[PDB]
C-alpha cells in the first residue's frame, strides 16, 4: 500500500470482477475520440485513460453489442419536407443574419461619413462627421470585430441546429424492429442519421399536470414528443395519419406509451386502497 | 523527466505536458482507436 | 514549547485526570511554537499552518 | 511633452488597479474567512492587522478618486477635453482637490500599520 | 466547508507575466515611441528560438 | 559489471536533478498560491524595489550636495524626474508593497484565521503585475522620446 | 401546486409581456415621433468657434 | 397502480421494467430524475474523474484541454519576453540608442510618420502610403 | 433546486448532505459555519470546554478568559495547539479545554455531542435562482430568495461508492433498490406508528387544545372544500389524458 | 464563420495598411491575455460539474460578482459624481447662454431605445422560469433570440460610441481661393464640460456592456458544450442584463 | 519515489451491505 497516503485496505478490483455495462446494447464511441480530435492532438476528458479506467465498474464498449442486428427493416414515419423547411429557415436566418451583421453595418461605417441619426440623438454635440482612419491607432477594434463574427455565426449556425435536432425528418425500424434509426436535419440542411433503442423510448407525461392542456398533441395535427431516455433526447413526430405507417404504428405506440398511465389523474375512493401492496410483517 | 521514467503513459493521453526523453504515448501520432 | 506545565488532578467523579498547561503565544500564530518536541527551539517551519484546512 | 508624463499617469491608473486587488481580496479575506470567535472582534487581533485593515477601507473609499483624477488628465493630455483648463469652462485646481482628497488618507494609510 | 483548492496557478502566473510585458511594451511604444532592440542580447532570442 | 559510461551516468544523474529542481522551484515559487510564499517573494521584491528608491534618493543628495548642479549638470528636467520618480515609488512601491502585500499576505491567514486568503489567484496576480509597474515609475530618470545626447549629430541619420 | 402555479404564472407572464412588448414596438411605428424640438443645446457658438482665439494661448 | 405491462425487446435485461409500477417508474425515472432515467450514468463517474484529478490547468472548452502549440509559445514568449524587460531596464540603459529602436504608426489620415517603416530593413525599402480620409 | 443527490452528489457535495440531513458531529462540524460556533460553557476540570475536531490530531485555540457583560473578553487573546489526549488549560485563567476527535461513525459517543453544533442552515443548499441582493441594506446577512418551492418528500440512504457506481451504472439494480428501500420506508413508520399508539395508551393525552369553535368548523370546512377540490381536479385530469390514458 | 471573421480581419488591416509584425505582437499579447482570462474561467465552469460546488462555494460566487459589480461602480459613481456638478464659466458675462442650457432629452426617443433591453431581461427572465420544466433544445429558442437581440444592442452601443470618440478630431474642409483647391484641416474642439464629462461616463457603459456581452458568450458557448442549462450562470446574466440596463 | 495515489479507487465499508428485515425493524 501507499506508504504515505494510503491504507493497507487498498486492494484493487481487478478488472475482470468489475461490473460490465448492461444497461444499453448501443456503442458509445465518445471513449474513442475522433479521427479529427486525435489528428488536431486534442486532449479531450472522455477518452483519457486514466479517467476511463473506473475501479468498480465498466465503461461501456465503443462498439455495439454483437446481439444487435442493424439490417434495414419497415419504415414506420417520414415527413420528409421537413428538411426543405430546415433548409428555407437556415438560409433565410444566415442571409438575414449576413443582411442585419455585415452588409448594413458596412455601407454605414465605411460608405459613407454622415451619422445616422440614432448616433447623436441623445447628445448634445454639435454635428459633425466621422471617419475611419483617425481613430484606433493602435487597433484594437480588428480582433475584436473578427472574434465577434466568428463567434456570432458559430452562435447562430450551432442554436439553429440545435433548435431542429428534436425534429424527426424519418423513423424507420431494424428488422427484429429491436432499433430505430433516425434520420434527423444536419447543420446544413440535409440528413444526419441516429440510431435509438425502442426499449428507451417513451411518451412521458409532463412534470406540470396542469400542462397537459397546453400540449401540441391535444391537436389533431400536433407534435408528439418521444423521449429516448438512455440519452435524454427528443423525438418530435407529426400526428397525422399521412406521416405513419400503419403496419407497425399501433405497435410502435402500444410499446412506447407505458408510463402515461391513469396514476398520472390521481386514486379516487376507491383505487386509493390499491394504490400500494401491503407489506406484511410477522407472519413468517 | 530526463532519463527517469516518473509518469505512467498509459494513464495519459498526450506524454509531452513536460519536457522529457523517456515517454511515448499509447496512440501515437498515426494510430486512431476506431469502431 | 508543548505544554509549560503538568498537573494530575481527581475531579468531582474521582478520575484522578491530568490536565497539560501548554505554552501559549500573545495573539500571534506567527508567533507561536507549533512543535512536538519536549524542546524550546523553533525547529519546524509550516508552508501550510493549516494543512486539513 | 508627451513621455514621462503619460508614462506616470498610466502607472498610478495601473497602480490604482492593483491596490483595488490588494484591498478586495485582503478585505474579503477578513470579512468571510474569519475564525468563528474573531468575526467582528477588532480589539482580539493583534495591532497590525486591525491597522491594516482599517487602512484597507480607507484605500477601497480613496482609490476611485485618484484613478478618476489621473484618467481626467489623461484625457486632457490627449484628447483636448479642457478638465483643467480655464479658459472655456474648466478649473486647476479641481485636480489638486481630487488628488489631495486621496493623498492624505494615502499618508494615513501608509503610516499607521508601523504604529 | 469549501472544496479542495488546486495549489498552483501557473496560467495565471504567464497572464502576469503578459500584462507586465503589455504595460512596458504599450507604454514605451506609445509614449516614448521605444522598442527594445532583441538583437542586442542575440542570445535570449536564441533561447527564444530554441526553446 | 565493466559499464563505459560510469562518468556517463553521473551526468545522467545531474541533468535529472537539474529538471527536477527546475520543476520544483516553478511548482513552488512561481507557480504557487500560499500566501507564506508569495509573501516571502514580496518582501524580496520589495527589497529590490527599496534598493531603487535609495539610489533615486542618492542622485537626488549628489545634486543638492552643493550648488551648481554637481551631478545632473543643468539639467533641470532630469532632476525633476528623479525627483518624481523618488517620491513614486517609495510611496506606491516600496512601503506599500512591504506592509501591505508581504506583511498582510504573510500575517491576516495567521491573525485573522484562514486557510491562505480569499483569492489566492489575486494574492499571486497581484504580486506578479507589479514589477511592470515598478520598472515604469522607477526607470524614467534614464528614458526621454529625445534620446540622444548634446553631441549626437542627428544630422547624420 | 406550488409547481402547477409556477407554470401558470410563467405561461401568463409569456402571453403578456409578449403582447406588451409587440404593442410598444407597433405604437412607436405609427406613432407620428415629434422631430420638430429646439436645437439651442447642441449649439454652443461662444464655443464651436472659439471667442478668445489667439488668446488661449498666454499672450499680451 | 397501473403495472408496467409487457416489454418487447428480447434483451432479457429490459424484462425488468415490469416488475414496477407506472407510477414508481415515473418518479425515479422522470420528473425529478429526468437526466438519469434508464440511462446508465458512466459519463458522469468519468466526468467526475476528470474534475478531481491534478490535470493540466489549461482549458480551452468544456470538452478540450488547450492546444499545447498555444500554451508551449505563450509560456516561453511571457519567460523571454519578461527577461528581455527585466535585463533592458535594469542593465542597457546607458545607450538608449543602442539598445532600443524607435518605431511609430500614425492615422492613416496623417501623412506618413518619420518612425513608420518596418524594421530590419531600413537599408532596404522606404514605406510611405496614400492618405485616405 | 435541491441537489438530486443520485447522481451529482459525490464527495463534498455529498458529504455537505450527509450534514444535513443526519447531523453527526463529525460532517456536522466539517461543515459548520465559519461565522458562528456555537458558544459554550467556562472551561472547568469537571466540565471542560470542548474543542471539535474531525479526526485531526490538533486545533489552534484562542483563549480571552471568562468573558463578562461589560468587556467582552476576560484577557487578552492568547492562542496555543490544543492537542489531543488530554485535558488542558490556560494558565492565565485556568479555563481547561478538552479535544474531542470526532470520527466518522454513527457511535452513541457522537450522539452524544448532538448539542454542541448549530444545525445546518439548509438556505444555502441546492441551485439558486437569484445570485446577489443588490439592496445594501439586506445584503451579506439575507439569503437570497428563490422562486421556486423546496420538496420535503426527500429521504436520503447512504451507499458505499461501489454500490453508488453500480446505482449509476445499472438501472435495474436502481430500481430494485429503491424499492426495497421504499418497503423499508413503509415498514419504519409504521413501527414509530405503533410505538406512539403504545405510549399514547400507556400514557394518555399530553393535554386538550385550545381551540375556538369558529375555527374547528372552519377546520372541518377546509378538509371538505380539499377533497372537493382535489375530486374535481381529478375528474379534470382524467378529462384532458384522455387521449393518453 | 472563420471565412466571415478572415475576411473582415484581412480588410480592416488592409484599408489601414498596418505594419504587420508591430500590430501582430500586440495582437499576440492581447490574446494571451484574453485567452488566460477565460481559460482560468473554463477552468471553474468545468471543475463544478460534479463534487466541488457546496454552499460555500455558491456564496462566494454570489459575493465575488456583486464585489465586482461594486468595484465597477465606484470610478464611474465618480465619473457621474463629477458630471452632474460639471465646471463652467461664471454666468454673469463669460457664459450668459448655460441658463438656457438644460440639455434636456425627449423621453418618447427614450422610450423607443429602451424596448431591446427590456425584452432582453424579461426574456431572461422567461428562460430561468421554465427552466424548471424545460430541455435545452426547447430553450434555445429564448436563448438565440436573447443573443441576437444582444447583437443588435451591441451594434448601437458601439455606433454611439464611435461617434462620441469621433467627436473630439475636428476634420473640416478648408477652401483656397488662391489655389481654387479644397484642403482637409484637422484641428482640436472646445465644448462645454458636460459633454466631456458624458462622453467619459458612456465611454465606461460601452466597456461595460462589453463585459457582459462576453459574459453571454461565454455562457452560451457553455451551456451548448455542456448540453443543459443551469441556474447559476443564468441568473448571473440575467443579473448582469439589469445592470447594464441601469447604465 | 512513491506512485499516483487516488483513495477513491478503493471501497470503503461505512454502511452495511445488506438490507434490514421488515420484523427486525419492527422490533428495532
Ligand atoms: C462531390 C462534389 C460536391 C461535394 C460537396 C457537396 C456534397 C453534398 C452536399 O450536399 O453536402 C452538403 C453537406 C452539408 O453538411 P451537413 O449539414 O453536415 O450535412 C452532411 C451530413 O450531416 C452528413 O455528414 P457526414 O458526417 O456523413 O459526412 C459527409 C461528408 C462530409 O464531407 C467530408 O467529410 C469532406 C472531407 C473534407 C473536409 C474538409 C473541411 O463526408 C463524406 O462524404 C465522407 C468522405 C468521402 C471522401 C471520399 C474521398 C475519396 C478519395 C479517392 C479514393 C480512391 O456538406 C458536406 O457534406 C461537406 C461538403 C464538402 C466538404 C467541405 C468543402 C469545403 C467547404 C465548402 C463550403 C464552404
Ligand atoms: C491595450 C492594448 C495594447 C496592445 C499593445 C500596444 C503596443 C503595441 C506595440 C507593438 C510593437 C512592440 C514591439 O516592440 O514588438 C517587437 C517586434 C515588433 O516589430 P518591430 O517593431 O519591427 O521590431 C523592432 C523591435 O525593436 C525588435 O527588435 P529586433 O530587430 O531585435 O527584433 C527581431 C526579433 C523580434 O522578435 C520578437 O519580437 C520576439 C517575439 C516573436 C514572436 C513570434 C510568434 C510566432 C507565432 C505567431 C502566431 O526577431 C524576429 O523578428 C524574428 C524572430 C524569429 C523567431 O515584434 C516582432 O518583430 C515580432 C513579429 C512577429 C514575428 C513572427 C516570426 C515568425
Ligand atoms: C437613488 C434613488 C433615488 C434617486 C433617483 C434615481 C433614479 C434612477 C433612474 C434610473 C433607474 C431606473 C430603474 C432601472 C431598473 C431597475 C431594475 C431593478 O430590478 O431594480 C430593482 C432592484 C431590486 O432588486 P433586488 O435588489 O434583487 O431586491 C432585493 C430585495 O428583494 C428587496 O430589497 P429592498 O426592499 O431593500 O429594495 C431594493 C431596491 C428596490 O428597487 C427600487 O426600489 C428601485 C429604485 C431604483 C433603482 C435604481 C436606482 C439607481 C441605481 C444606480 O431598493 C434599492 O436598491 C434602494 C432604493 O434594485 C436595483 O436594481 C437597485 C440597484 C442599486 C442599489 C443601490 C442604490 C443606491
Ligand atoms: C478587450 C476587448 C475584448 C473583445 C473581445 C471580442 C471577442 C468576443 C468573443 C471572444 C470569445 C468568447 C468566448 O466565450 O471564448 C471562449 C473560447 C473558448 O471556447 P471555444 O473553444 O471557442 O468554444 C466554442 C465551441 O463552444 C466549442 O468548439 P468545438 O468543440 O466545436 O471545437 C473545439 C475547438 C478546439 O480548438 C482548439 O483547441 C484550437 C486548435 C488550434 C490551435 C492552434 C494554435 C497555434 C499556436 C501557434 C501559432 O476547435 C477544434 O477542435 C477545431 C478547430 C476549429 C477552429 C478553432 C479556431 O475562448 C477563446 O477561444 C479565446 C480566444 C481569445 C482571442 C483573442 C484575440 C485577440
Ligand atoms: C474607465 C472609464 C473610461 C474609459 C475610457 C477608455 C479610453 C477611451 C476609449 O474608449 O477609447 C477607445 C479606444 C479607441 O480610442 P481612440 O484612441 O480611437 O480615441 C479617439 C482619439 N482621437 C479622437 C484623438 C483620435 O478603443 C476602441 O475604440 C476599441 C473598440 C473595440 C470595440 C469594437 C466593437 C466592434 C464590434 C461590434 C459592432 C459590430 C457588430 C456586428
Ligand atoms: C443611472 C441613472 C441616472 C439618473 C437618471 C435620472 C433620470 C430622471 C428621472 C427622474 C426625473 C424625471 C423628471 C421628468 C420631468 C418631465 C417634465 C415635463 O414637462 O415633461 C414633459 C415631457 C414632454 O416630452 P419630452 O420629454 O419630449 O420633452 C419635450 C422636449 N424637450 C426635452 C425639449 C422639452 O415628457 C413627457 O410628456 C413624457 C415623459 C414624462 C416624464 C417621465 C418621467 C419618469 C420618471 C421616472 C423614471 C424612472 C422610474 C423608475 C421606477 C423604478
Ligand atoms: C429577431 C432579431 C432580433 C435582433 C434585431 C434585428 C434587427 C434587424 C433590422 C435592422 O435594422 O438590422 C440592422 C441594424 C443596424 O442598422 P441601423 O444602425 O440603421 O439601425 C436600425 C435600427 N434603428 C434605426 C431603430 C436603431 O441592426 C444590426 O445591425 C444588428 C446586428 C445584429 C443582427 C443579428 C441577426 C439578425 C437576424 C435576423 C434574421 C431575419 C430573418
Ligand atoms: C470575463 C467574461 C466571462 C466571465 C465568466 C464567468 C464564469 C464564472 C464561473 O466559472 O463561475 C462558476 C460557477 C459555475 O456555475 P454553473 O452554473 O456551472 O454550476 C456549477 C454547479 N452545478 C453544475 C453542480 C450546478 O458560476 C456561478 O456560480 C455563477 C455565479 C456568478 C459568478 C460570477 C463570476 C465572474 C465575476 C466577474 C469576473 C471578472
Ligand atoms: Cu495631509
Ligand atoms: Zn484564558
Amino acid at each position: 500500500f501507499h506508504h504515505d497516503k494510503g491504507y493497507k485496505y487498498d486492494v484493487t478490483t481487478p478488472y475482470d470482477q468489475r461490473y460490465n455495462y448492461v444497461a444499453d446494447r448501443l456503442g458509445h464511441p465518445e471513449i474513442l475520440g475522433n479521427p479529427f480530435e486525435r489528428l488536431m492532438r486534442l486532449e479531450g476528458d472522455i477518452y483519457h485513460p486514466n479517467y476511463l479506467d473506473q475501479p468498480f465498474v465498466k465503461v461501456p464498449n465503443a462498439n455495439p453489442n454483437a446481439s444487435l442486428n442493424f439490417e434495414e427493416g419497415e419504415v414506420l414515419y417520414e415527413n420528409t419536407r421537413l428538411l426543405e423547411w430546415a433548409k428555407f429557415w437556415n438560409y433565410s436566418v444566415v442571409v438575414g443574419y449576413l443582411w442585419c451583421a455585415y452588409f448594413v453595418p458596412y455601407n454605414i461605417f465605411f460608405k459613407t461619413h454622415m451619422p445616422l441619426e440614432h448616433a447623436y440623438d441623445n447628445l448634445f454635440f454639435p454635428y459633425f462627421q466621422h471617419t475611419h482612419f483617425l481613430w484606433d491607432n493602435n487597433a484594437l477594434h480588428i480582433p475584436t470585430v473578427g472574434g465577434v463574427a466568428i463567434y456570432a455565426t458559430y452562435i447562430a449556425l450551432s442554436y439553429i441546429n440545435n433548435i431542429w435536432k428534436d425534429y424527426v425528418v424519418r423513423a424507420q425500424f431494424s428488422k427484429d424492429k429491436e432499433l430505430l434509426f433516425v434520420t434527423r436535419v444536419s447543420p446544413f440542411g440535409t440528413t444526419e442519421e441516429e440510431v435509438y433503442e425502442v426499449a428507451h423510448l417513451e411518451h412521458l407525461p409532463p412534470s406540470v399536470r396542469s400542462g397537459v392542456k397546453d400540449l401540441s398533441a391535444q391537436d389533431a395535427d400536433g407534435l408528439v414528443d418521444v423521449t429516448c431516455m438512455s440519452s435524454q433526447r427528443s423525438l418530435v413526430f407529426y400526428k397525422g395519419d399521412q406521416y405513419w405507417n400503419p403496419k407497425v404504428y399501433n405497435d410502435f405506440i402500444n410499446q412506447t406509451s407505458n408510463l402515461w398511465t391513469r396514476n398520472y389523474t390521481g386514486y379516487n375512493r376507491l383505487e386509493v386502497q390499491n394504490s400500494v401492496e401491503q407489506v406484511k410483517i410477522g407472519f413468517s | 523527466c530526463i532519463y527517469q521514467a516518473y509518469q505512467n503513459p498509459l494513464r495519459h493521453i498526450n506524454t509531452g505536458h513536460n519536457p522529457n526523453n523517456v515517454y511515448e504515448d499509447i496512440v501515437m501520432l498515426g494510430d486512431y482507436p476506431v469502431q | 514549547q508543548m505544554f509549560v506545565a503538568r498537573q494530575v488532578v481527581t475531579n468531582s467523579k474521582g478520575e484522578k485526570v491530568e490536565v497539560l498547561w501548554n505554552a501559549q503565544c500573545y495573539e500571534d500564530i506567527a508567533q507561536l511554537n507549533v512543535g512536538f518536541a519536549p524542546v524550546l527551539e523553533s525547529v519546524d517551519y509550516h508552508w501550510e499552518i493549516f494543512l486539513w484546512a | 511633452g508627451v513621455g514621462s508624463q503619460d508614462i506616470l499617469i498610466l502607472s498610478v491608473v495601473f497602480a490604482g488597479i492593483s491596490t483595488t486587488i490588494s484591498f478586495t481580496n485582503l478585505l474579503i479575506t477578513r470579512r468571510t474567512l474569519a475564525m468563528p470567535g474573531l468575526r467582528h472582534r477588532r480589539v482580539l487581533m493583534p495591532f497590525v492587522t486591525i491597522s491594516i485593515f482599517l487602512t484597507l477601507r480607507m484605500l477601497a473609499t480613496i482609490t476611485p478618486v485618484l484613478g478618476a483624477a489621473v484618467i481626467m488628465m489623461a484625457f486632457d493630455r490627449h484628447w483636448q477635453t479642457t478638465f483643467f483648463e480655464y479658459a472655456y469652462g474648466g478649473d486647476p485646481i479641481l485636480s489638486q482637490h481630487l488628488f489631495w482628497f486621496f493623498g492624505h488618507p494615502e499618508v494615513y494609510v501608509l503610516i499607521i500599520p508601523t504604529f | 466547508r469549501y472544496s479542495r483548492n488546486r495549489q498552483t496557478y501557473r496560467t495565471g502566473a504567464y497572464w502576469c507575466l503578459y500584462v507586465n510585458i503589455i504595460a512596458v511594451v504599450a507604454f514605451y511604444f506609445w509614449f516614448y515611441k521605444f522598442t527594445m532592440n532583441f538583437g542586442y542580447l542575440w542570445w535570449l532570442l536564441y533561447s527564444l528560438i530554441l526553446s | 559489471v565493466n559499464n563505459y559510461f560510469y562518468y556517463l551516468d553521473r551526468i545522467k544523474k545531474l541533468f535529472t536533478y537539474l529538471n527536477d529542481l527546475r520543476k520544483h522551484i516553478l511548482k513552488k515559487y512561481v507557480y504557487t498560491i500560499n500566501h507564506k510564499r508569495i509573501a516571502i517573494n514580496y518582501l524580496y521584491f520589495s527589497m529590490v524595489t527599496g534598493l531603487s528608491g535609495a539610489a533615486l534618493a542618492t542622485m537626488i543628495r549628489l545634486e543638492l550636495a552643493h550648488p551648481g548642479s554637481p551631478f545632473f549638470k543643468g539639467d533641470s528636467l532630469r532632476y525633476l524626474q528623479v525627483v518624481t520618480a523618488h517620491g513614486l515609488i517609495m510611496v506606491f512601491f516600496v512601503v506599500v508593497p512591504i506592509l501591505f502585500g508581504g506583511f498582510a499576505n504573510f500575517l491576516i491567514p495567521y491573525h485573522v484565521g484562514s486557510k491562505d486568503v480569499a483569492y489566492p489567484r489575486l494574492n499571486s496576480i497581484g504580486f506578479w503585475i507589479q514589477p511592470c509597474g515598478y520598472i515604469l515609475l522607477a526607470k524614467i530618470g534614464f528614458l526621454r522620446p529625445q534620446f540622444w545626447r548634446y553631441y549626437d549629430k542627428t544630422s547624420f541619420s | 401546486l406550488h409547481n402547477e402555479l409556477n407554470y401558470q404564472n410563467s405561461r401568463q407572464f409569456l402571453f403578456r409581456t409578449v403582447s406588451f412588448l409587440l404593442g410598444w414596438a407597433l405604437f412607436y411605428q405609427f406613432y407620428e415621433l415629434p422631430k420638430t424640438y429646439d436645437w439651442q443645446d447642441t449649439q454652443e457658438p461662444k464655443h464651436q468657434v472659439p471667442a478668445y482665439g489667439d488668446l488661449e494661448e498666454g499672450g499680451d | 397502480m397501473n403495472r408496467f405491462f409487457k416489454v418487447s425487446s428480447k434483451y432479457q435485461y429490459y424484462k425488468y421494467l415490469e416488475q414496477y409500477d407506472a407510477a414508481f417508474l415515473r418518479k425515479y425515472q422522470s420528473e425529478t430524475h429526468w437526466y438519469l432515467g434508464r440511462r446508465g450514468a458512466w459519463k458522469n463517474l468519468v466526468i467526475k474523474y476528470a474534475g478531481d484529478h491534478i490535470s493540466l490547468e489549461e482549458e480551452h472548452n468544456v470538452k478540450y484541454k488547450t492546444h499545447l502549440s498555444f500554451v508551449y509559445l505563450s509560456y516561453r514568449l511571457a519567460w523571454v519576453l519578461f527577461a528581455y524587460v527585466l535585463i533592458y531596464n535594469h542593465f542597457l540603459l546607458g545607450d538608449i540608442g543602442k539598445t532600443f529602436n524607435v518605431g511609430e504608426w500614425d492615422h492613416r489620415l496623417k501623412p506618413s510618420a518619420e518612425r513608420d517603416y518596418p524594421t530590419r530593413y531600413e537599408s532596404l525599402y522606404i514605406l510611405d502610403r496614400t492618405q485616405k480620409w | 433546486r435541491m441537489t438530486n443527490t443520485t447522481e451529482e452528489a459525490f464527495d463534498e457535495v455529498s458529504h455537505e448532505w450527509q450534514a444535513l440531513v443526519t447531523s453527526n458531529p463529525f460532517d456536522l462540524n466539517v461543515f459548520n459555519y465559519l461565522e458562528n460556533t456555537q458558544t459554550s460553557n467556562f472551561g472547568t476540570v469537571d466540565n471542560p470546554l470542548v474543542v471539535f475536531t474531525s479526526e485531526t490530531p490538533f486545533r489552534y485555540v484562542g483563549c480571552t478568559g471568562q468573558m463578562n457583560e461589560d468587556d467582552y473578553e476576560g484577557h487578552e487573546l492568547l492562542f496555543f495547539l490544543l492537542r489531543e489526549g488530554s485535558l488542558q488549560r490556560c494558565m492565565g485563567c485556568g479555563q481547561v479545554f478538552k479535544l474531542v476527535r470526532l470520527r466518522n461513525e454513527y457511535s452513541p459517543e457522537m450522539d452524544y455531542y448532538l448539542s454542541n453544533f448549530h444545525p445546518y442552515e439548509m438556505q444555502e443548499m441546492g441551485e439558486s435562482d437569484t445570485t446577489v441582493l443588490m439592496s445594501p441594506y439586506k445584503y451579506a446577512s439575507h439569503y437570497e430568495y428563490t422562486q421556486f418551492e423546496t420538496p420535503s418528500n426527500m429521504v436520503y440512504s447512504m451507499v458505499n461508492p461501489d454500490e453508488h457506481d453500480r446505482l449509476l451504472v445499472d438501472p435495474a439494480y436502481r430500481m430494485e433498490r429503491t424499492k426495497a428501500l421504499e418497503e423499508k420506508y413503509k415498514v419504519y413508520t409504521s413501527s414509530l406508528r405503533e410505538v406512539e399508539k403504545q405510549f399514547e395508551e400507556r400514557y394518555g393525552r399530553a393535554g386538550q387544545i385550545n381551540i375556538s369553535k369558529v375555527t374547528y368548523s372552519t377546520l372541518i370546512d377546509v378538509e371538505k372544500a380539499v377533497l372537493k377540490m382535489d375530486r374535481l381536479f381529478r375528474k379534470v385530469a382524467k378529462f384532458e389524458n384522455r387521449a393518453f390514458i | 464563420g472563420l471565412l466571415l471573421g478572415l475576411s473582415s480581419i484581412y480588410y480592416l488591416m488592409y484599408v489601414r495598411l498596418l505594419p504587420f509584425n508591430k500590430i501582430i505582437f500586440a495582437w499576440i499579447l492581447v490574446a494571451m491575455f484574453l485567452y488566460w482570462l477565460l481559460s482560468g474561467f473554463v477552468f471553474f465552469v468545468k471543475k463544478y460539474q460534479y463534487s466541488k460546488f457546496t454552499a460555500a462555494i455558491q456564496r462566494f460566487w454570489k459575493r465575488t460578482y456583486i464585489i465586482f459589480w461594486v468595484i465597477e461602480a465606484g470610478t464611474f459613481s465618480v465619473f457621474f459624481y463629477l458630471t452632474l456638478n460639471a465646471s463652467s464659466e461664471p454666468v454673469y458675462m463669460y457664459d450668459q447662454i448655460k441658463i438656457y442650457k438644460t440639455h434636456l432629452f425627449s423621453w418618447r426617443w427614450f422610450l423607443i431605445k429602451l424596448l431591446p433591453s427590456v425584452s432582453i431581461i424579461l426574456l431572461g427572465y422567461y428562460l430561468q422560469l421554465t427552466l424548471k420544466w424545460n430541455l435545452f433544445n426547447k430553450q434555445n429558442t429564448i436563448v438565440l433570440l436573447i443573443t441576437l437581440l444582444l447583437l443588435y444592442i451591441l451594434w448601437l452601443e458601439f455606433y454611439q460610441f464611435y461617434h462620441i470618440l469621433s467627436f473630439y478630431g475636428n476634420i473640416n474642409w478648408a477652401f483656397d481661393y488662391d489655389e481654387y483647391i479644397w484642403t482637409l484641416e484637422l484641428d482640436t474642439r472646445r465644448t462645454r464640460l458636460a459633454n466631456n464629462y458624458i462622453a467619459i461616463c458612456l465611454f465606461a457603459k460601452f466597456w461595460h456592456f462589453v463585459f457582459i456581452f462576453l459574459f453571454w458568450v461565454f455562457f452560451v458557448l457553455r451551456i451548448n458544450e455542456l448540453g443543459r442549462i443551469r441556474y447559476p450562470l443564468l441568473v448571473a446574466n440575467v443579473q448582469n442584463f439589469i445592470i447594464i440596463y441601469i447604465m | 519515489r512513491a506512485g499516483p495515489y487516488n483513495p477513491n479507487r478503493y471501497k470503503d465499508y461505512y454502511i452495511p451491505r445488506t438490507l434490514p428485515k421488515n420484523e427486525e425493524i419492527v422490533e428495532f
